């Protein structure tokens, strides 16, 4: 959350990553909540 | 009943700072919150560590 946020207060325009099972549902939200693209070679979530 | 100072100190501020250094008694508290055996709606209540 930290790093996505300090990614973001940069003010980048996409961000490459990864997620664990545990972190990916913090990663979805943030990225769905504040319309910014995200992109991972890590498996892919379950949903839309 | 501890006596142990409740009040924090100061304000913590923004919570996603970093680095972040957690307020020590906080952890008093867990204690606190840990130890505590009573009876209630849903029978005897007691935690672990």
């Amino acid at each position: 959350t930290n790093a996505f946020c300090s990614q973001f207060s940069r003010g980048v325009y996409a961000i490459f990553g990864f997620y664990d099972k545990k972190s990916v549902n913090t990663i979805t939200s943030f990225c769905g909540t504040l319309h910014v693209s995200f992109i991972t070679p890590s498996f892919p979530t379950d949903g839309t | 009943k501890q006596r142990i100072e409740i009040s924090r100190r100061g304000n913590a501020g923004d919570c996603l700072a970093n680095p972040a250094v957690p307020w020590g008694q906080g952890v008093e508290i867990e204690r606190a919150l840990k130890q505590v055996q009573v009876e209630g709606l849903s029978g005897n209540i007691k935690f672990d560590q």
